[PDB]
């Protein structure tokens, strides 16, 4: 309406901020999207979580049970593991409502995972976006933490023997403060009765609140400084070739918005997860072959399991062997933040940058990143140890040896080979700029001779053979089809052709509207 | 939709001349029209009391987690001692009867019975919990509260071969 | 301006940091013209003695919560008055320090930092008309280029479909 | 540093916004401080929350104390009131941080009672901050929702009975949804499991959550939307006459901020409140002579001890009496955010201002506004019935009718003494504009004549007496001291003189400073 748009003018007048809105430039890269998965996650696990606080009571005092889940009535369970399965069983949709919750709060650790990968591997962590590479690191390591606390809360079997094991047992053994620390947060000794409401506290109210402030933080430093784009036809330095805000990418965003809704709606819906009534409330005297927390938090798991017994004993007092996985998760907890000043103060790179680098011109940089990410592999394997030698018929023993020995020896084998594939995916480049992209097709030269009828990309010289191009950053093509050679079939719907004036129309209007698409983007 | 290409000329590096040099000026300013610049008794005093009251606040605000692990709490047989190194098998009166009770499972009224050699073969293996006759049965309210401290207590269990 | 805007002193720099925000300093002068009197040294001795007690009630509070007997012996055969004051003496530390540092401030303020007149000449109402006429425009042509004024199916199809989600 | 701040700037290069918000002018007048108030109130309210969420377990099911408070030891408790006597009596610091707490809510309420009755005195809901005012006026129904979920959370037997009697009672009533209302909130009957896990979570994450939010957009639009002053010597519709942000501004915010949370330190630790333990735990058996909610809901309580009981019965069917409570509440609820456009319909003023109204001359709405705080004033004060009868002797029966007949006719007396009032305001400033300021000096006059020597503010004619001016809203002086008449004294200390010298210089430099202070606000 345009009386309202008048009242909202004269009474705050924006009609300059809105157009500066408006008309910001994003870049259209696919690889642009998986920062967005993991926000739409985290907005879908804000909504299923303030539906589940509804219907949760965190306590600790013992109860028994007789309610509608014949196999567990009359058993001994804690109320907090009671109110879980009354969200089960005696609320419409509760089950499905915490289902989604849990597949949320996965797909929002592998998207951190993935898009945490592209960053590091276009290094769009260089000079004016050091700070938001901080704040990343942090939004890492807080939602590790955060859905670690998340699957603690129903008091069942799996997640009282993971709390015992990794909180307890590795906080206790700390050199110095130690017993300290864990009387300090447990009230006492392991079970106390302060647990789960404190932990409920902290992982309804206090990191939900810091990772909100931290990600309003992330999203306005993106904001304000632009984003990079990858070197093409008219990118450089200085600009952003992209499309406006308002009509297409406010769009297209609700539309991944929706589409991650339903993608997660139907995995929430037809995949169970986390069926806590087929185990058993928490009770320090009973244990199963399950374990494996979590995908995300598994190499803590795995380092636990294939780290040797290496002990101290000296005058009345001991050091464990946890300590050495307490030393090093804090030791890749500090590493993770400060590689961008490492990178810098060892190559020597004090520039600003706008332009991302394709990962196979940075080749120390890529076989670096491929052998952590086969050290987190090898760690992460080594935690469903039992699983993998149950289904795949291998030894325990060995598959121990297996992931112990792994451990030291795959990491730089990956490095090696990435190194090399890199400079091969190179010289492949300088290959197709030197001569044309080969179509395939082979003579016979009356002499008996055999060509392969290459393609040019530029100007030809007197001998019909094409002028060699310099590299410029950008992909190059590879296959005859992918530039327009053979395409364009009928113009009819699928089973009946339309009128051929009407194709041929449609042709051209399409070869006249991509030609000049080209020439506008290419020549200024 | 139709479809667009847009450039945005980014701006960026570092500020306006013009910009830096006032705000420079502002802060300058600011900074030097105050006097605090020759006034070091006052920065001094500011210190002490900023450092003081922060200090004192955060040990208030922290103090209250904080718990001594070493402090006897639990009886024994020698007085008293840290729970760290107690575990319910230790001897509460020198001299105490204490079993190696079996759980049932069971709620009718013993939720653990006791064991006789003859209770189990040669290939058995038996968790058993320490008893002491004085806990009974659950039947009233304070012997359930017993048995379920017994059973709920991470150094009670004990394997029997 | 142009390159040679430097050599300008920071007086004419902060007019014209103002001059460009809109704001205007009538009035900025210093509180002490005189030469050093008796009455300044006074001035920052009473600053000063504020910020010290504050610094003593700080230190104060943290010896009484680290020391002082604080659990429960309420009864009557030892009557305690000792238990009875520990909630007491915090909330007097705790608030006397945070005082005593507050009024010291104040006091800073009204006696050493210089008093000013600033005016800002607040432009409100409707907008300027370009700038009313560009985003109307704007607007518009994203409305238009998208050609759903024609498509009644589209618009009621996608109506329904949201009205039964929602 | 030189660096730091270089790289900040080469990195991010504010540098203009900052500058903008730097010069950010903001006007100097007591009444705008009132909103401050509030706002640190909430903010130490976060602080303290925060801190009380480590130590609660809001659970329902049964216990024995067991714990060191003797003449409670062996009684049948909830966990929620074990945890708040823990909170109490085990932890150090405990009791003084839950007095912070509530002493806190309290000056919380008080705060924003009185900014709003500066707002609706002064004017500044008119045309361009109707939407800010909507805005206040959810925030305020929010924070009595807040507070009154707050105080329930220790389920002892005060909390307990204001629970039952409102809350369920009155929800119980309600002439068609009723019941089911009832039992969609306690999940059946009244006391029930859920209750109050469920206003914990209301208490410490969804109403918190929305009062943050509402109170950014309340200052940021407030930020925006340049403030209001009073009209003045160099005032305009059109400028903002004060000081800047960045010395002088900041200064005095965090010097308020400060003396603010001293204020509430020493009340908290100096004024015992809510004292749990002389209570017990709730029970449908037991009440006492107490009553009387927080005083922000004393409103309610008393319009529900003063209402009579109307009550209607037809085809088996009921409608009780509270639903002229629950009626009477909703109304207030509903007219109080539509005041200024029910203003605007009624006077037919659709201008924009920027300038406050005095309240003495806007009479018809300061009557109303002394008529509607009489009305809550009379409801407040029928809410301590008993308090009253037994500290004053009177009957009980007596104080339930003063206040039933208070309640009609009080407010329309104190609405015409208001308006009279205003006007007697009026014409004393015209007096003073009229003739001068009298200074209360009396002559003879030879012929035997008294007259009293006026001081005109402006010039005089040939005849002596000085020329009638005009009101332009300002405040107009009436003590001859206030302006310069006779002032400083000796330029001493305390005890001891200064130096004639110094002393005469000191008033030299004053004098001249006022002067051209007054110079360049009254010339420009
Ligand atoms: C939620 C929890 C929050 C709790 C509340 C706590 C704070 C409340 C906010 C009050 C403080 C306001 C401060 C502020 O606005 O300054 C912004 C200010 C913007 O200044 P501006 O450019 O002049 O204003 C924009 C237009 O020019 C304006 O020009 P205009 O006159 O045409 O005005 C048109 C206006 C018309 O519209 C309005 O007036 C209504 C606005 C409502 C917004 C919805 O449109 C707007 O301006 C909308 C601005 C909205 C963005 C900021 C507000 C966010 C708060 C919202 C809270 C939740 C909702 O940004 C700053 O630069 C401030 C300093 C920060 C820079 C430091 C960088 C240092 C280096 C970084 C290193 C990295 C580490
Ligand atoms: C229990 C029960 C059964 C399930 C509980 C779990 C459930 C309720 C989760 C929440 C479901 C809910 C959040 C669904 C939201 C889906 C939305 C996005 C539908 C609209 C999609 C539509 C087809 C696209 C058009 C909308 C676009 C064009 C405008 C709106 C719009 C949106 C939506 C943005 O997200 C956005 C983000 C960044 C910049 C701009 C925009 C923007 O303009
Ligand atoms: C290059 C250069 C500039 C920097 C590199 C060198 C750098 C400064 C070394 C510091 C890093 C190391 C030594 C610090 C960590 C060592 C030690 C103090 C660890 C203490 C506790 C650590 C942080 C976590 C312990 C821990 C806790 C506390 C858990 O609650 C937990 C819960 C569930 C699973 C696991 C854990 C767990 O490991
Ligand atoms: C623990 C347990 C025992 C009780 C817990 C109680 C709890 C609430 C303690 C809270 C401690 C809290 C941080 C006290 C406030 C500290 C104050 C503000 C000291 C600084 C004030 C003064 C001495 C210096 C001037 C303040 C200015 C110049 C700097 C900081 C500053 C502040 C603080 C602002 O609030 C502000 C607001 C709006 C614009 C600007 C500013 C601003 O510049
Ligand atoms: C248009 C223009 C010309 C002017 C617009 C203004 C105009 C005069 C409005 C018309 C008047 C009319 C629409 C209002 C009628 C009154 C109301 C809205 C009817 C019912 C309202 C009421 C039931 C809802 C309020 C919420 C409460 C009161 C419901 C019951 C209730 C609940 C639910 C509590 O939780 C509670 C907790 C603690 C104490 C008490 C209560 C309590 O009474
Ligand atoms: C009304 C009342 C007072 C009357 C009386 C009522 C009663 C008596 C009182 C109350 C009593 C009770 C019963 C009331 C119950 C209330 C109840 C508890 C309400 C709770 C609230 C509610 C249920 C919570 C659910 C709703 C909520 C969780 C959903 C909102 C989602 C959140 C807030 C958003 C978070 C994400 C945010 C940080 C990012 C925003 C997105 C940004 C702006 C765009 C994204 C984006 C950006 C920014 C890029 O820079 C970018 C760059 C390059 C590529 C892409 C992008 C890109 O996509
Ligand atoms: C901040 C540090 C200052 C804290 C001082 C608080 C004073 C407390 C005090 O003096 O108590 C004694 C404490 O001895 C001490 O010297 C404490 C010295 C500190 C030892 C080690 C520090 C603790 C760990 C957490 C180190 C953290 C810092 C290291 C960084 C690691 C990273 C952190 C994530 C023990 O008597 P206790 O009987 O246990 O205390 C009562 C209870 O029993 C009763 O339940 C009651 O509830 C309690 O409130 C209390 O009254
Ligand atoms: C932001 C990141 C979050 C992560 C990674 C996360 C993770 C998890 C996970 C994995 C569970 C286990 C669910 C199950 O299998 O039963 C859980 C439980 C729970 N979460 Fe979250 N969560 C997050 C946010 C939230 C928020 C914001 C709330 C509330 C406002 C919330 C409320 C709950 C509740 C009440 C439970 C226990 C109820 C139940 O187990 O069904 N969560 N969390
Ligand atoms: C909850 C966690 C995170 C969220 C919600 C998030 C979200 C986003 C979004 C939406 C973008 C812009 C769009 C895009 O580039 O995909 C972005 C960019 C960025 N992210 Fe993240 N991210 C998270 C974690 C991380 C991590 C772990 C790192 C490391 C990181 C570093 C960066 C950097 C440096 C940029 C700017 C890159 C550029 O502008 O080209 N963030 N983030
Ligand atoms: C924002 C407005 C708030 C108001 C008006 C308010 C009011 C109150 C009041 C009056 C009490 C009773 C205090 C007593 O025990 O005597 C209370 C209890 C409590 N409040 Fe708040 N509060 C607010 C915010 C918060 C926040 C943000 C949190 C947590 C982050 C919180 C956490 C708690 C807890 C845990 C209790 C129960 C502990 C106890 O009663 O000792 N409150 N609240
Ligand atoms: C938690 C509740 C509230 C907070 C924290 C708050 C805070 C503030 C602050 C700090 C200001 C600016 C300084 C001042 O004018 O005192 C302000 C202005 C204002 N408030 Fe509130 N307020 C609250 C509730 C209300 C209510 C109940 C009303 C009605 C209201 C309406 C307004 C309006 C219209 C202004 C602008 C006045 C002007 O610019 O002259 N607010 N508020
Ligand atoms: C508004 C005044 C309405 C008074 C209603 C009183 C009816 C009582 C009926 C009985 O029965």
């Amino acid at each position: 309406l345009a009386r309202q748009a008048e009242d909202i003018d004269t009474r705050y007048h924006p009609s300059a901020a809105l157009r500066r809105q408006l008309n910001k430039v994003f870049p259209t890269h696919w690889s642009f999207l998986l920062g967005e998965i993991a926000l739409y996650s985290f907005v879908v696990l804000l909504i299923t979580g303030v539906y589940l606080t509804l219907f949760f009571d965190p306590s600790m005092v013992d109860v028994t049970y007789n309610g509608v889940y014949q196999p567990l009535r009359g058993v001994e369970m804690s109320r907090a593991y009671q109110s879980a399965l009354d969200i089960s069983f005696e609320v419409r949709g509760g089950l499905f409502v915490r289902q989604i919750h849990h597949w949320a709060a996965l797909m929002f650790a592998a998207a951190i995972m993935v898009h945490l990968a592209r960053i590091f591997f276009t290094g769009a962590f260089r000079r004016p976006r050091e700070t938001n590479w901080v704040i990343g690191s942090l939004l890492l390591i807080l939602a590790m933490f955060e859905g670690y606390f998340g699957y603690s809360l129903p008091d069942d079997l799996l997640s009282g023997l993971g709390l015992r094991a990794a909180l307890s047992s590795i906080t206790l053994g700390m050199p110095v403060i130690g017993t300290w620390l864990h009387w300090a947060l447990f009230g006492g000794d392991f079970p106390g009765t302060i647990l789960i409401p404190r932990l409920y506290a902290l992982h309804i109210l206090l990191l939900p609140g810091i990772i909100l402030a931290l990600i309003g933080l992330h999203l306005a430093l993106v904001w304000f400084q632009k984003h990079t784009q990858f070197p093409g036809p008219g990118r450089t330095e200085h600009n952003v070739v992209g499309v406006r805000v308002m009509p297409v990418f406010a769009f297209k965003s609700g539309a991944f918005f929706a589409a991650i809704v339903g993608v997660l709606g139907l995995m929430g819906g037809l995949l169970q997860i986390n069926p806590i009534w087929n185990l058993g409330p928490y009770k320090p005297s009973q244990v199963s072959a399950g374990s494996q927390p979590d995908f995300y938090m598994m190499w803590t798991e795995g380092l636990a399991r294939i780290w040797p017994p290496w002990e101290f004993y000296f005058w009345h007092h001991t050091i464990p062997a946890p300590v050495w996985v307490a030393v090093i998760m804090g030791l890749v907890f500090v590493l993770l933040p400060a590689y961008p000043f490492l990178e810098k103060r060892f190559t020597g790179d004090y520039a600003h940058h706008n332009l991302l680098q394709r990962p196979r011109d940075v080749p120390v940089r890529t076989a670096i990143g491929a052998m952590a990410i086969a050290f987190y592999m090898v760690l992460t394997l080594a935690a469903m140890n039992d699983i993998i030698a149950l289904k795949f018929h291998i030894s325990l023993n060995a598959t121990t040896w297996i992931g112990r020995i792994g451990m030291v020896i795959l990491p730089p084998f990956v490095y090696f080979i990435t190194y090399r594939w890199c400079i091969g995916l190179q010289r492949s480049d300088r290959s197709v700029l030197e001569h044309g992209v080969e179509t395939g097709i082979i003579k016979r030269l009356p002499h008996g001779a055999y060509i392969e009828l290459h393609q040019p990309l530029g100007p030809v010289d007197e001998h019909g053979h094409p002028i060699p191009l310099q590299y410029q950053g950008a992909p190059l093509p590879k296959r005859m089809n992918k530039l327009g050679s053979a395409g364009s079939p009928g113009s009819g719907s699928f089973l009946f052709a339309d009128s051929a004036a009407e194709d041929a129309a449609l042709r051209e209007a399409g070869h006249a509207a991509e030609q000049r698409a080209l020439a506008a983007l290419r020549e200024h | 939709i139709p479809e667009e290409i847009s450039i945005q000329e980014r701006h960026d590096g570092a500020s306006r001349e013009i910009d830096r040099k006032t705000v420079v000026a502002n802060l300058t300013d600011a900074f030097e029209g105050s006097t605090i610049r020759r006034r070091k008794l006052i920065g001094l005093s500011f210190g002490v009391g900023m450092g003081a009251f922060g200090l004192g606040t955060l040990v208030a605000f922290a103090g209250g987690l904080i718990k001594n692990p070493w402090k006897p709490v639990v009886p024994t047989a020698e007085g008293k001692k840290a729970v760290l190194w107690t575990s319910g098998w230790t001897p509460r009166y020198q001299g105490e009867t204490i079993y190696l009770a079996r759980a049932t499972g069971t709620e009718d009224g013993p939720p653990f019975i006791k064991m006789r050699p003859e209770d189990m073969d040669a290939g058995g293996m038996e968790t058993v919990f320490p008893w002491r006759e004085s806990d009974g049965d659950g039947t009233t309210v304070e012997s359930h509260h017993k048995l379920q401290e017994i059973a709920m207590g991470i150094r009670n269990p004990v394997m029997l071969i | 301006d142009e390159a040679a805007l430097a050599a300008m002193s920071n007086q004419e720099l902060l007019a014209l940091g103002g001059k460009l925000d809109g704001v205007r300093i009538a009035y900025k002068e210093p509180r002490w013209p005189v030469e050093g009197t008796k009455a300044e040294k006074r001035a920052e001795r009473s600053v000063a003695v504020w910020l010290l007690l504050g610094g003593v009630f700080g230190l104060a509070l943290l010896l009484i919560f680290l020391f002082w007997p604080w659990e429960f012996k309420a009864a009557d055969g030892e009557s305690d008055f000792i238990y009875s004051l520990t909630t007491p003496l915090y909330g007097l530390t705790f608030g006397l320090s945070i005082l005593s540092i507050a009024i010291g401030a104040v006091l800073y303020q009204k006696r050493f930092i210089p008093e000013e007149i600033s005016i800002q000449e607040r432009h409100d109402g409707a907008s300027r008309e370009i700038d009313r006429k560009t985003v109307v425009a704007n607007l518009t042509d994203a409305f238009e280029g998208s050609t759903i004024r024609r498509r009644k199916l589209i618009g009621l199809s996608f109506g329904v479909g949201m009205g039964a989600f929602g």
